[PDB]
């Protein structure tokens, strides 16, 4: 008398991957399996009473691959397994962007160099993490939008870098924000905007 | 399957404005840029502006700034153009396209929008007989319509080989005129049925016309 | 904004030649330029994107290459299904400027229209207008002369007509041609005819036709 997992999802963001699931255990736990193929299972959450499981680690070794999950349910410590396959997850092209930050928005001259903050990533390589940009490459475009503080009309323009160099006009401010998204995907295609920062 | 569909198009009085919509279905807009791009009849592709329905943010070609406004509604999942003061230059099929941030990778079909002052008159459709060598010609004219366009296929759109559909000529009255044809061997007429399907949808006109010799 | 220019306007080749097309900004455009091709009647279809990548499912024969301010398109081997008219596009900076476009034309051999003419029907004579129209077939060249004859008597002032663009498969043209008279003019006479003058043909063809017959 258990009852099986359902409504398993992925929740997923720059790479920081964990599996969720329902219901709130009565008198059972759960043992969560991940694995790339057929017979590639590991077991990486044991008898826990969680409804949800960190999958990091897995995922991380290689972003590109795809991953199967399934969700076993075990009578407690208290007087057949039940399981449920979660869905496929390919961290690559599923992964949700993380909302963007500007790191500076320098004038110098009649050019403003808006510099985005490169993002760190649980994914690791050469014993290192990596950054959003490291994983994506060129995949990975910044769309900026900017407008004079003293007008209303916005402006825009995108970079496959992680710096934008724009004109503006002298002693005029201008507010800039930035949105990251990854042209060839079908969905997730966006993170969400950038905090506004304004001159002066 | 990813569908862009325009509406609004049509007659606009000089001085009017154009109020178009194009629903998206298949996809949500929030995901993509949604661009507005239009062509004067026999001009070249001219940049309008694009929405981005994540947060609303319009961005204008200079030109149109002060006199378009471009939104959306993500429950809807349609995107808009009004575009004011409107003057004979603005006569031209708009497009909507969708903006991956690499290129556009669908369009609606488009629609055309006509600045003027006369009012909106449905075609009569009469049947282009074949006189029966080898090949047959037959076809359809639709005669006395405004404004442009209107559509033409035959037998629903199932024959196409050997179609062709002419530009409308204008007129000394201000009314369009435009004739459709096909050519198929002469031992099928009597045999296969020939049906011009006509639509204008300004004066909500629709015609199945049979031709027989 | 960034001025795009593009060159040539038109070009004519024949199947199997190689094709050039140019695209020059008036500054640094990042390589955020794309190629789109359009064909008659349809919206714009993408081709080229970021200067030199090909997208999904368009023919190898088409590439592009460039970065700074110039850029090119080029069609190794001209196919008759390439007849368009094909635009650059800037967008890696508002506003996002098209170039003026590029109209393909293929050459090929000449072929003599097929004639073919058609007497007003009775429903149009009904009202008080008669529209005797002549269609010439599939021809190459363009250039074409129709000469409509009433009685034998050669009209002037009472005709108009269209052509339409070459065919994606063939590479000819077509063109209809309209002669207008009111049912009382055209009641006062037998013999309609129209004369066509072309390269393909030796002497010029007519076909006509007698009212009532």
């Amino acid at each position: 008398n258990t009852v099986a997992a359902y409504n398993l999802t992925w929740k997923s963001t720059n790479f920081k991957t964990i599996l969720e699931w329902e219901p709130k255990p009565v008198n059972q736990v759960y043992t969560v399996q991940i694995s790339t193929k057929s017979g590639d299972w590991k077991s990486k959450c044991f008898y826990t009473t969680d409804t949800e499981c960190d999958l990091t680690d897995e995922i991380v070794k290689d972003v590109k691959q795809t991953y199967l999950a399934r969700v076993f349910s075990y009578p407690a410590g208290n007087v057949e397994p039940l399981y449920e396959n979660s869905p496929e997850f390919t961290p690559y092209l599923e992964t949700n962007l993380g909302q963007p930050t500007i790191q500076s928005f320098e004038q110098v001259g009649t050019k403003v160099n808006v510099t985005v903050e490169d993002e760190r990533t649980l994914v690791r390589r050469n014993n290192t993490f990596l950054s959003l940009r490291d994983v994506f490459g060129k995949d990975l475009i910044y769309t900026l939008y900017y407008w004079k503080s003293s007008s209303s009309g916005k402006k825009t323009a995108k970079t496959n870098t992680n710096e934008f160099l724009i004109d503006v006009d002298k002693g005029e401010n201008y507010c800039f924000s930035v949105q990251a998204v990854i042209p060839s995907r079908t969905v997730n295609r966006k993170s969400t905007d950038s905090p506004v920062e304004c001159m002066g | 399957e990813v569908q862009l569909v325009e509406s609004g198009g049509g007659l606009v009085q000089p001085g009017g404005s154009l109020r178009l919509s194009c629903a998206a279905s298949g996809f949500n807009i929030k995901e993509y840029y949604m661009h507005w791009v239009r062509q004067a009849p026999g001009k070249g592709l001219e940049w309008v502006g694009l929405i981005d329905p994540e947060q609303g943010n319009t961005i204008y070609d200079p030109k149109f700034q002060d006199r378009a406004t471009i939104s959306a509604d993500n429950s809807k999942n349609t995107a808009y153009l009004q575009m004011n003061s409107l003057r004979a230059e603005d006569t031209a099929v708009y497009y909507c396209a969708r903006d991956t941030a690499a290129y556009f990778d669908y369009w609606g079909q488009g629609t055309l929008v006509t600045v003027s002052s006369a009012s909106t008159k449905g075609p009569s459709v009469f049947p282009l007989a074949p006189s029966s060598g080898g090949t047959a010609a037959l076809g359809c004219l639709v005669k006395d319509y405004f404004p442009e366009p209107v559509t033409v296929s035959w037998n629903s759109g199932a024959l196409t080989s050997g179609v062709h559909t002419f530009p409308a000529v204008l007129q000394s009255s201000g009314l369009y005129s435009l004739s459709s044809v096909v050519t198929v061997p002469s031992s099928s007429l009597g045999t296969q049925t020939y049906i011009c399907n006509v639509n204008h949808k300004p004066s909500n006109t629709k015609v199945d016309k049979k031709v027989e010799p | 904004d960034i001025q795009m220019t593009q060159s040539p306007s038109s070009l004519s080749a024949s199947v199997g030649d190689r094709v050039t097309i140019t695209c020059r900004a008036s500054r640094d455009i990042k390589s955020y330029l794309n190629w789109y091709q359009q064909k008659p009647g349809k919206a714009p279809k993408v081709l080229i994107y970021y200067a030199t990548s090909l997208a999904e499912g368009v023919p190898s024969r088409f590439s592009g290459s460039g970065s700074g301010t110039d850029y090119t398109l080029t069609i190794s081997s001209l196919q008759p299904e390439d007849f368009a008219t094909y635009y650059c596009l800037q967008h890696g900076e508002s506003p996002w400027t098209f170039g003026q476009g590029t109209k393909v034309e293929i050459k090929r051999t000449v072929a003599a229209p097929s004639v073919f003419i058609f007497p007003p029907s009775d429903e149009q004579l009904k009202s008080g207008t008669a529209s005797v129209v002549c269609l010439l077939n599939n021809f190459y060249p363009r250039e074409a002369k129709v000469q409509w004859k009433v009685d034998n008597a050669l009209q002037s002032g009472n005709s108009q007509e269209s052509v339409t663009e070459q065919d994606s498969k063939d590479s000819t043209y077509s063109l209809s041609s309209t002669l207008t008279l009111s049912k009382a003019d055209y009641e006062k006479h037998k013999v309609y005819a129209c004369e066509v003058t072309h390269q393909g043909l030796s002497s010029p063809v007519t076909k006509s036709f007698n009212r009532g017959e």
